[PDB]
């Protein structure tokens, strides 16, 4: 490989494969896939009633000790029953490794909030229950952090739109900022890009 | 300037203007493109 | 190559005017109608038609990249010149 | 631990949607057909959900497009059939269902071009 | 089957033991928050206007969907009462500004193309 | 059975002997890059972006062209492929033009996509580029030759599909050019679809150009109804504006092609609308007003009349909607008189039973004919589409094609066998050997069009080739359900009238002058004042101010085809529906809303009030109107054929003449078309070529 | 009071129109030859009951199921419905 290229790192590679299968070994309850990206990435995808096993066990055991939750956010994909994908990123300074946790929710199901293991987690699930609306069980806290006062709906959601349903302008009859229903002057320009012929063949899914 | 002097163009104004915001001479903005459905003319003659 | 509408009103390079019954029109008084007075179909149609003594000649635009892409014209056509599609230079051969 | 409810689902009350953007929109679940001007059929392969199509005019100033309906750009991409209609009905829009075109395998012959008695014989290649 | 993890409560009868609670505990907060925020409103209109958002949701059978709509209804509550809120917000459930929307066919044909 | 097995990329897949590595390679979902190579055409072979490396075969080979052999393994993506790939792309780019700026392919260009996919990055050619003069085709077809990569798609087109062999190639290697070598409009009424094959800009729409970029446009799948085909079309917006009509693929319908009226007549939706109501004033003029004067103007009219005074004729361009919503509204006044503008002989069955007036074999029931037999017709010009159809069965299923009627040229080679309507009944009675050419057939066609019925002896027309296609019956006997009998439609509402019960023909106005008149889209001019009693108060309701709207007393501005969401039904039988691409300009409203409000003003409210419930109300009058694809149906063909025994009107000794007997006269049919620029360019052009 | 109009919905290879599939393929035209001017529409429904609707002036309407009928019990129906008597 040239210089335009991304050199591989295969040691890397091979030691967190090798954790990777020590964590699924540790806890067959919970972890339902391990997985390692081309760019030495590890992820482990954990059943809902893990979450604060596995993130426990992350932070204590001896091996793992991640004790440093870097981020804590959500993923929406439609098309799954379970349509929210909830993603820890854990940071080991005493190995110098990152690790993270997939797990997933529906609308409805509560996922167990864990700010006993991370206080760092208590904004996080906020900001989750803000942007998708993902209900944490047990929260010290839970509401809104970044949306307006009475904002209706979670933004972050695929089908939630750009702009939203509504404004807010100044009136004068009756003094005070009012919010009325979105009307732009010039609508968001949708721009179909996607071009045919397809980019990557190693990617390429079945036909069924 | 004075030692080379800038590129002459035929287009190129010749009497700089200042900022004329808040005057008379200040720019208006408009569409620049024409009418895109005509609509049909009534005949001028009575049909009975 | 600006022009003067029935009403009053300059009619600029894309040819638009209000009609006389149009209300906008009122956004120009105690103000006035941004127009450009340097019409580019007029300025490119007083260039000189060149020269050339060849079957197919290349145009930049001037300036070497400082213009436009490259492109080449055929002039086998003899009724009519060919036309740069990015410029508007003329090019011809020399007929008789 | 569990409740075993029977009711089929429903979240419209939870998603914050206004009630004429719930009722009197029509969505279209379809598979997009193939632009005619490429041969490329990789934009043939998702599904694609996508609203009605609403009143657009002439802003005064600019003469730019203008709308008042937020669901205008919102197109949501699916990986079959059902999972869009399941979407669909536990949004509560009211949705038609297209079915996917594929084209039929064809016969190619390229010897068929030189045909001894059959019209496939070409005049020109 | 259908069998489902609860939120808070097992069946609607907790659930609407949990919606009664809630509107007991905005009931009791209409007249304070009236006079706190200054509102030109009665009391009587606000309790009306907070009965009316109670009657939007009659429709539910879910529990899950009745205690996350009683968890949202709590979070508006604890908005209202910490001042949170400024007038504007609590105005906004009362759309003052806004021109009526007739729902008889021939004035939405009148108007234009939506239904 | 007899597939064989073959690997793509060490996967096993079965096909068929004589499938190509290209439809192998399609089959497991990998589509290898081309350019001269297309479905529809025959094979060419000879931009060599296809070639593919064959596992243990030093030499690659021509997917598009070359069969796959047992036991051979694919490499799609093998070094050696994608070096080819890079090797034909870098040929192809070397004497390109720098044209991507202005060229109006840029970003829907399969070169452009092919060299980001599978081409290098950068050019090594230090030379000049060669340049080609361009060619005049005609004003449909922009032609800037400079582009053009020679993979002769478009006379491949020209002669295999439009029948037409004007394109070739002059020349000999670097300098081949593809054109006519003399002046000469490419003109067929499938001109336009060379756009669409053209994968470069070499050949590009002229009413189209410099106007839009693709990624801008916003797509709405619809129906076109220039015709009774209803043809699958895309149509391409921007910013609340129609800005080009695509073909949309369909294989039973229209295939991959649309007509150049169906491509480029769009011109005339922004022409002679009609964008308010208008009333009469006190010196007899068009005036415009609100909607509430026109429409209780014209409900106190309907009102104060009923029953046999009241009437209404539908125009060519009527969805079913409006269709059934006029239908309601005048029955709650007692009144019967619903008129098309199109002739169809009600005698015997009539409209009664539907495969009475439908084309019955359907478009694609025509690759299994093996004879088919025209009357009084022109279907190149009717339905160009159902032409392509028959032309594309004569080219690969060697279909045997007679007409009767005027030798109108069809792409093709027919037997002429005369211009007499008689000769349909020596065809029954079985003296002209063309009733033993159908009886020795097994699948036999018989196809009658409406242009033909439009003349007095359409009973008699119709009772003779019924006779005929009995007698087929009778003699060759059932091979099935093969449904001989065939009926060929012109216009696109003309299926979904018959089928609500609408009364075919106008004579039903002409036996009993109505007082009041509902002109429901009729720019046809087949009843004036003239026919009319003194002051008939007249309704006109459209989109386009054409024959129909000066003649009026109240004008109602309604929707057309790319401004709603509304049913239309084919020739086939098939119902299908649009969608809203952009909203009735101006004070315009969808047509059956405009129906509903009449008659709630006027106190006989329609009880829908939404358009799911005016489809619930199509259901009702007619259930086929709500299945969105369908195209089965049952055969009545026997109790139509002795229903049609029972009157014995005579032939006259009037030759079949069609309406369209050239080109010119394909062009301008409806008021879209009529208020058209680019149809009138066209017929400008065809009339006068230079 | 007049009939205006007869509509026969009927499934075309549902069991329960059979019986009115046989109505047609027997007598339909038999009919047709006695009501000349009447039109009698025969459509095609799917995965639903056979019909009858009659039309009588002013746009009333009324339906009857002609489910799992015989051809004798339709023919009945149809000469109730065209005789006037209920
Ligand atoms: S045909 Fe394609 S590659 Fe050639 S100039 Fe046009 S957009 Fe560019
Ligand atoms: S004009 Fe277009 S379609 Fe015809 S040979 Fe050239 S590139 Fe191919
Ligand atoms: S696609 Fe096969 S040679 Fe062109
Ligand atoms: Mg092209
Ligand atoms: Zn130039």
């Amino acid at each position: 490989t040239r210089p335009t290229i991304r050199p591989r790192n295969d040691v890397v590679h091979k030691q967190l494969s090798a954790f990777g299968q020590y964590v699924a070994e540790i806890l067959p309850k919970y972890v339902q896939q391990v997985q390692v990206s081309c760019f030495n990435e590890l992820e482990i995808f954990i059943h809902p009633d893990g979450v604060i096993p596995v993130l426990t066990f992350l932070r204590d055991h001896t091996n793992a000790q991640f004790k440093s939750l870097a981020d804590l956010t959500a993923v929406d994909v439609p098309t799954r029953q379970n349509r929210f994908e909830i993603v820890y990123n854990l940071l080991s300074l005493r190995f110098n490794s990152r690790i993270r946790v997939k797990t997933y929710t529906d609308e409805l199901t509560p996922i167990e909030s864990s700010v006993t293991v991370y206080k760092a987690a208590n904004w996080y699930e906020r900001e989750i229950w803000d942007m998708f609306g993902v209900f944490f069980a047990n929260h010290p806290d839970l509401r809104r952090i970044l949306t307006d006062y009475g904002f209706e709906g979670h933004p972050f959601r695929k089908d939630f739109p750009l702009s939203g349903y509504v404004e807010l302008r100044y009136d004068d009859e009756v003094k005070r900022v009012v919010a009325e229903p979105v009307e732009l002057a010039q609508e968001f320009r949708k721009f179909d890009l996607n071009s045919p012929w397809e980019a990557f063949p190693a990617y390429r899914q079945p036909p069924e | 300037p004075t030692t080379k002097p800038p590129t002459a163009r035929k287009y190129i104004w010749t009497n700089h203007k200042f900022n004329v915001s808040g005057t008379p001479q200040q720019y208006v903005p408009y569409s620049t493109t024409r009418k895109k459905i005509q609509e049909w003319v009534p005949p001028s003659t009575p049909y009975k | 190559g600006v022009r003067t509408s029935p009403t009053g009103e300059k009619v600029t390079h894309t040819g638009q005017a209000y009609d006389d019954g149009d209300y906008r029109r009122v956004r120009f008084s105690d103000r006035q109608k941004e127009v450009n007075e340097n019409f580019a179909i007029d300025l490119i149609a007083e260039q000189p038609v060149s020269e050339v003594g060849s079957r197919v000649i290349s145009c930049d635009g001037g300036g070497g990249a400082l213009g436009h892409p490259r492109v080449y014209i055929n002039l086998d056509k003899e009724t009519k010149t060919g036309t740069c599609g990015y410029c508007g230079l003329q090019f011809r051969q020399p007929h008789h | 631990q569990l409740i075993a409810v029977d009711e089929k689902l429903d979240i419209t009350t939870l998603t914050g949607v206004p009630e004429e953007h719930i009722k009197t929109r029509k969505v279209r679940i379809f598979v997009p057909a193939r632009n005619n001007m490429q041969s490329g059929v990789n934009n043939t392969k998702k599904w694609k959900m996508e609203f009605d199509t609403r009143e657009r005019w002439e802003n005064p100033l600019m003469g730019w497009s203008s709308t008042a309906d937020p669901l205008s750009n919102l197109v949501l991409t699916f990986s079959t059939k059902e999972d869009a209609v399941a979407f669909a009905e536990k949004n509560g829009w009211s949705f038609d269902v297209e079915e996917r075109k594929v084209p039929k395998p064809k016969s190619k012959s390229y010897g068929a071009n030189f045909s001894w008695n059959k019209r496939t014989r070409v005049s020109t290649k | 089957g259908t069998s489902v993890k609860p939120i808070f409560s097992r069946d609607m009868n907790e659930a609407k033991r949990r919606v009664r609670e809630l509107y007991r505990a905005w009931y009791r907060e209409v007249p304070n928050t009236v006079h706190l925020f200054q509102l030109d409103i009665s009391v009587k209109q606000g309790r009306d206007k907070v009965r009316e958002m109670f009657m939007k949701n009659a429709h539910v059978t879910d529990p899950r969907v009745v205690d996350l709509l009683v968890i949202k209804g709590k979070m508006e509550l604890e908005e209202t009462i910490n001042v949170w809120k400024q007038r504007t917000h609590i105005m906004r459930f009362f759309h003052e500004t806004e021109a009526p929307r007739p729902t008889d066919f021939l004035s939405k044909f009148y108007v234009g193309h939506d239904p | 059975s007899n597939l064989i097995e073959v690997f793509v990329d060490g996967q096993s897949v079965m096909v068929e002997p004589g499938t190509t590595v290209l439809q192998a390679c399609e089959k497991v979902g990998m589509q290898i890059p081309r350019f001269c190579y297309h479905e529809r055409l025959s094979v060419a072979g000879n931009c060599r972006m296809c070639l593919v490396e064959i596992e243990k075969a030093p030499k690659v080979v021509a997917a598009c062209a070359m069969p796959v052999m047992k036991g051979w393994n694919i490499l799609t993506n093998s070094e050696k492929s994608k070096k080819a790939r890079e090797g034909v792309m870098e040929f192809l780019l070397a004497n390109h033009p720098l044209d991507c700026p202005i060229c109006d392919q840029g970003g829907e260009c399969d070169l452009q996509d092919q060299s980001m996919m599978f081409g290098s990055d950068r050019s090594r050619f230090l030379e000049g580029k060669r340049a080609v003069e361009d060619k005049n085709i005609g004003p449909l077809v922009k032609t800037i030759m400079t582009r053009c990569i020679q993979c002769t798609r478009c006379i491949r087109f020209a002669s295999e599909i439009a029948g037409v062999d004007d394109l070739g190639t002059t020349g000999r290697g670097n300098d081949m050019q593809v054109g006519t070598y003399i002046e000469k409009m490419f003109m067929s009424e499938l001109s336009g679809n060379i756009i669409d094959i053209c994968p470069v800009g070499a050949l590009t729409s002229k009413p189209y150009a410099f106007t839009a970029r693709p990624w801008e446009t916003r797509k709405t799948e619809s129906i076109d109804v220039m015709d009774a085909v209803g043809s699958n079309i895309v149509v391409s917006t921007r910013t609340g504006e129609v800005m080009r009509i695509l073909p949309r693929m369909h294989e039973d319908i229209n295939e991959e092609w649309i007509s150049d009226k169906t491509r480029f007549a769009y011109d005339g939706l922004k022409r002679q609308r009609l964008t308010q109501p208008m009333i009469r004033n006190e010196k007899g003029l068009l005036t415009y007003t609100t909607w509430e004067d026109a429409l209780s103007r014209v409900a106190g009219m309907l009102q104060s009349f009923q029953g046999n005074d009241v009437a209404a004729i539908a125009g060519g361009l009527v969805d079913a909607e409006a269709l059934v919503a006029l239908k309601d509204l005048l029955n709650r006044v007692d009144s019967d008189s619903l008129c098309t503008e199109e002739v169809f002989p009600t005698a015997g069955a009539g409209t009664d039973l539907r495969s009475n007036y439908l084309l019955n074999t359907t478009i694609a029931g025509v690759e299994e004919a093996d004879v088919i037999l025209l009357v009084g017709t022109n279907p190149r010009f009717e339905a160009p589409l159902f032409n392509a159809r028959i032309r594309k069965s004569w080219l690969h299923n060697d279909l045997k094609v007679a007409l009767i009627g005027s030798p109108v040229d069809l792409t093709y080679r027919y037997d002429h066998l005369g211009d007499s309507p008689k000769i349909l009944q020596d065809i029954a009675s079985g003296n002209h050997p063309f009733s033993q050419i159908l009886k020795e057939a097994k699948k036999p066609m018989v196809v009658l069009g409406s242009s033909a019925l439009q003349r007095s002896d359409g009973t008699a027309i119709l009772a003779a080739v019924s006779n005929i296609a009995q007698n087929i019956r009778l003699s060759s006997g059932v091979t099935g359900d093969w449904k001989v009998m065939n009926i060929l439609h012109r216009i696109a509402s003309q299926v979904a009238a018959l089928d609500l019960g609408y009364k075919p023909g106008v004579e039903a106005i002409r036996k009993n002058p109505p007082k009041v008149l509902f002109l429901l889209g009729a720019d046809g001019g087949c009843i004036t004042r003239q026919d009319l009693p003194k002051d008939c108060f007249i309704i006109y309701q459209g989109h386009h101010g054409d024959v129909g709207a000066p003649m009026a007393d109240v004008i109602l501005p309604g929707a057309a085809y790319t401004e709603k969401s509304a049913t239309y039904v084919n020739t086939e039988g098939r119902a299908q529906q649009t969608k809203v691409a952009v909203t009735p300009p101006g004070l315009a409203r969808e047509d059956w809303k405009i129906i509903r409000a009449l008659s709630e003003i006027a106190g006989m409210t329609l009880p829908y009030d939404t358009l799911d419930q005016v489809r619930s109300r199509l259901e009702e009058v007619s259930p086929n109107l709500v299945r969105y694809d369908d195209v089965e149906g049952a055969n009545y063909f026997q109790q139509a054929n002795e229903l049609s025994k029972l009157v014995n009107q005579q032939l006259l000794a009037d030759p079949l003449v069609p309406p369209q007997l050239t080109i010119k006269d394909f062009y301008m049919t409806d008021s879209i078309s009529r208020a058209s620029q680019t149809m009138a360019k066209c017929v400008k052009a065809v009339t006068e070529g230079i | 009071l007049g009939l205006r109009e007869i509509r026969i919905h009927l499934c075309q290879r549902s069991p329960g129109s059979q019986g009115v599939r046989d109505f047609i393929e027997k007598r339909y035209v038999e009919l047709k030859k006695a009501n000349p001017d009447l039109p009698i529409l025969i459509r095609e429904c799917s995965d639903v009951q056979p019909k009858l609707w009659a039309r009588y002036a002013f746009g009333q309407e009324k339906n009857v199921s002609l489910n799992n009928f015989s051809a004798d019990q339709v023919t009945r129906t149809l000469e109730n419905v065209l005789s006037g008597k209920a």
